[PDB]
């Protein structure tokens, strides 16, 4: 119902960046948010209707365009890493409820140099057997290392579908040196089945982490290969013993 | 403005989470709350008007316009519960909101049977590599990050086994070293005297 031009992008600082936000619903009113840790939602620009805008809480930074009514488009006219941020968009209108509708979120990450965008390195780790022994069940672990931006989607799929039962995935990446602004993420998740389901060796468990990076209208003149958005998996059969 | 509690809340499964939101202007009629959850985008889950309660499943909203604040309670709170919760506050009459900074809540699994254990995982590609995984703890427990750079702990994790009935907490530990041992991440976010620590086989 209402929607967002990308759910993720990696942007070089001092590129101009255009985030837009479209609904079909005829929605007069439009506003932008982005959220940070220790801040939460703070309102940057809103618009009352077509052809109006009104600075919102936050507005330095930013510019926005409304020329149709459908599309309030949302620009860093020289993004600068600050602007690093989780990017919201909403609409409403006066109806019986004055709620607002939001998109699905954009997540744009402000580097100083495409050079350290980096696709994860994926390992499933197997079911100790003392872990078997002493509690009849088996966790999988799958671990994303070395990645960058922080923008990965982590999927487990046993026997060619995807489950959700018996898993958990960190909610947050984690940065593999903290005290840098330009660190490496990691991310781990886990899969517990019963013993018996993993002793089954015509199981498959499949662990797929899907890396948002470089698109193809971006330009790469390094050694190692392109890191554009891509699927990294990998995967353990089950064994007998 | 509007105000929420700063968070994050830990609540124990099956207690009651409650956030309570503060605002300055007498004269406001529409409160909203919000539930969004890690990484994706808020949804509405209750909106409410009138002095009082306001129910809706597990979801009670009230509110008290003379005091001016609007709560939200959640009862019989689950792990699947986990979430930020947002509260908004109409600011004029073109239906502008102001939202409060969202609070974090996170519920903590019940764990009646702890079985507290550090487990070394090995790579179904190469035997070299591993991973070190901490589970079965109580919800009391905390994992300390790591202290050392070469070393990486991760938050801890509530896994739910549905078809069992059956969660368990868990934290997993890494590192590119040589002489790296298990204990050398689990100890620091320390572990109970009844953890069962089998050697690596």
């Amino acid at each position: 119902k209402v929607t967002q031009s990308s759910r993720y992008l990696v942007k070089r600082t001092g590129e101009k960046v255009f985030l837009e936000c479209v609904q079909d619903m005829d929605h007069e009113n439009m506003f932008w948010y982005r959220q940070d840790p220790g801040l939460g939602l703070r309102l940057i620009y809103f618009s009352y209707d077509v052809k109006m805008k009104e600075k919102g809480d936050i507005p330095e930074g930013y510019s926005v365009s409304r020329e149709k009514k459908e599309r309030f488009s949302l620009i860093l006219a020289s993004a600068s890493t600050d602007q690093t941020s989780m990017y919201l968009c909403a609409s409403s209108f006066l109806g019986t409820g004055v709620e607002q509708y939001f998109g699905p979120g954009t997540r744009l990450t402000v580097v100083e140099d495409l050079n350290k965008v980096f696709p994860p390195e994926v390992a499933l780790f197997e079911p100790s057997e003392a872990e078997i022994s002493h509690t009849q069940k088996a966790t999988l672990v799958c671990l994303a290392t070395g990645f960058y931006p922080d923008h990965v989607e982590l999927s487990w799929w046993v026997n060619g579908k995807e489950v959700h039962s018996g898993v958990c995935t960190d909610p947050q990446p984690l940065k593999e040196q903290p005290a840098l602004n330009d660190s490496r993420y990691a991310l781990s998740s886990r899969l517990r089945v019963s013993a018996t389901f993993w002793q089954d060796p015509r199981n498959h468990f499949r662990c797929q982490v899907q890396f948002y990076g470089l698109s193809e209208a971006d330009e790469w003149t390094q050694a190692r290969a392109k890191p554009v958005t891509q699927i990294v998996s990998a995967e353990a059969w089950g064994r007998a013993d | 403005e509007v105000e929420q509690n700063s968070g994050p809340l830990s609540v124990p499964e099956g207690a009651i989470a409650s956030l309570n939101c503060t605002y300055s202007d007498r004269g406001s009629q529409s409160f909203f709350w919000y539930r969004q959850y890690s990484g994706k985008s808020p949804e509405l889950i209750m909106s409410i008007y009138s002095n009082g309660d306001k129910e809706d499943g597990r979801f009670t909203a009230q509110l008290n316009k003379a005091s001016q604040y609007v709560s939200l309670l959640i009862r019989d709170a689950q792990p699947s519960d986990s979430a930020t919760y947002l509260c908004a506050v109409t600011t004029d009459s073109w239906g502008k909101l102001q939202f409060g900074a969202g609070t974090q809540v996170v519920v903590t699994p019940d764990i009646q049977n702890p079985d507290p254990a550090v487990y070394q995982l090995r790579d179904s590609k190469s035997s070299d590599k591993s991973v070190c995984l901490f589970t079965d703890f109580d919800s009391q427990t905390n994992v300390s990050q790591s202290k050392d750079s070469d070393v990486y702990i991760t938050d801890k994790c509530v896994l739910d086994m549905r078809s069992m009935d059956f969660k368990s907490n868990s934290a997993v530990a890494w590192s590119n070293k040589s002489d790296f041992a298990c204990a050398n991440a689990f100890n620091n976010s320390i572990i109970p005297e009844d953890t069962f620590f089998p050697s690596p086989e």
